[PDB]
């Protein structure tokens, strides 16, 4: 356990309010919301919109949680 | 031939040997105390940042002082009476986990024990662990 | 210095950086933020085959091994 030292989670108990991904900012202090591969980051005034953007050979899941190949 | 030489530091601040001085038959040479180095001007001394200039002095962490240095230990470790060697304080003993192509193996730090964590894999080329969930991850290439 | 043969990775979540190595023709040890910002080159000289990389966390030193130069 010494080789993974204890630290506070910036995205603590709320996913940092991010829709999909909360990533630690460079320098460790902050956090940045991000979107998966086949999503478009339509950044709004006070939130990041992860708008789905998947090819005609892909299928979009019901909750827009991900999109998978059509086969 | 200086007629014949004598110490040139004796006169007040001639050559401005910052720390200490010594002479010879036809010249002087200043010197600096341990923990101080002379810079290019050959007259003045500066502090050594032993925590950057010589990291190996302290086993675990270093704090620079003007002159000497002090070694300290990260939380969870205690410094043994030698003044420099930190020792892990947890009563959990570390063991190595490494991959052969077909196997993830368990090996003690001193090499005393050696056992299989898992077998029959394709080609495990990388692994990592998570202490929060006590879970192990690997890439089967 | 470009991704040609990535190998070896270590996180440093205290300062939010990811260090990785590449043993391509122009071998290097890179650094990036955990959220994909602040790309930089940490080591680029006297390095041919950096297969191995880690951070000690207690002293905050980066360590690596070169397979060719054998150090
Ligand atoms: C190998 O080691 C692993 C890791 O230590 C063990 O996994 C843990 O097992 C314990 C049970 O012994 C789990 O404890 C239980 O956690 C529940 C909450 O977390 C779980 O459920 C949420 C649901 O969203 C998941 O997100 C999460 O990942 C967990 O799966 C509690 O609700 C449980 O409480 C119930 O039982 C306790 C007593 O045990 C009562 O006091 C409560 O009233 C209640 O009835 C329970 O505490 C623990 O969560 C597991 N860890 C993980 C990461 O899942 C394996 O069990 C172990 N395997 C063996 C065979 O040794
Ligand atoms: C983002 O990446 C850059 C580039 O790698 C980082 O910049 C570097 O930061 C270190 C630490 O501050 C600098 O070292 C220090 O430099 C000063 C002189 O400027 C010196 O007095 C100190 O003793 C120390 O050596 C380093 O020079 C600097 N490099 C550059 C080109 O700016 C930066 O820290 C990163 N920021 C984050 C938050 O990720
Ligand atoms: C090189 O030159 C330096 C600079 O003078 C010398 O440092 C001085 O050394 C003397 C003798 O050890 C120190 O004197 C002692 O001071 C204490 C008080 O701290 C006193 O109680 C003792 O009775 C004694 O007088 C002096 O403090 C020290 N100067 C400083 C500022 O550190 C050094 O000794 C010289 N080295 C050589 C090998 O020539
Ligand atoms: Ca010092
Ligand atoms: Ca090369
Ligand atoms: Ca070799």
């Amino acid at each position: 356990p010494y080789r993974q030292p204890i630290m506070s989670n910036p995205c603590g108990t709320n996913n940092g309010g991010c829709s999909h991904l909360c990533l630690i900012k460079a320098g460790g202090r902050g956090f940045t919301c991000a979107c998966p591969d086949d999503f478009q980051t339509v950044q709004l005034r006070d939130r990041t919109l992860c708008m789905p953007m998947c090819s005609s050979t892909q299928f979009l899941c019901g909750n827009n949680e991900k999109c998978i190949p059509i086969w | 031939e200086k007629g014949c030489g004598i110490n040139e530091c004796l006169d007040s601040s001639i050559s401005r040997c910052d720390h200490n001085c010594t002479d010879t038959i036809t010249s002087f040479y200043c010197s600096c105390l341990p923990g101080y180095k002379l810079m290019s001007d050959k007259r003045s001394c500066v502090d050594i940042d032993e925590c950057k200039e010589s990291p190996q002095l302290c086993s675990q962490k270093c704090e620079n002082v003007v002159g000497s240095y002090i070694c300290k230990c990260a939380p969870g470790y205690i410094r043994e009476p030698d003044g420099k060697s930190c020792r892990q304080n947890s009563n959990i003993e570390p063991y190595l986990i490494f991959s052969n192509r077909y196997y993830i193996r368990n090996l003690t730090t001193d090499g005393s024990s050696y056992s299989l964590i898992l077998q029959g894999l394709g080609n495990v080329v990388a692994l990592d662990f998570d202490r929060v969930e006590k879970r192990l991850y690997w890439i089967d290439a | 210095f470009c991704f040609e043969h990535p190998r070896g990775i270590v996180l440093h979540p205290q300062r939010g950086h990811v260090y990785w190595a590449d043993w391509g023709v122009h071998a290097y040890i890179g650094r990036i933020g955990m959220d994909g910002t602040n790309k930089s080159v940490i080591i680029s000289t006297k390095i041919e085959w950096p297969n191995a990389i880690t951070i000690d966390y207690t002293n905050d030193l980066l360590y690596w091994a070169d397979a060719h130069l054998g150090y």
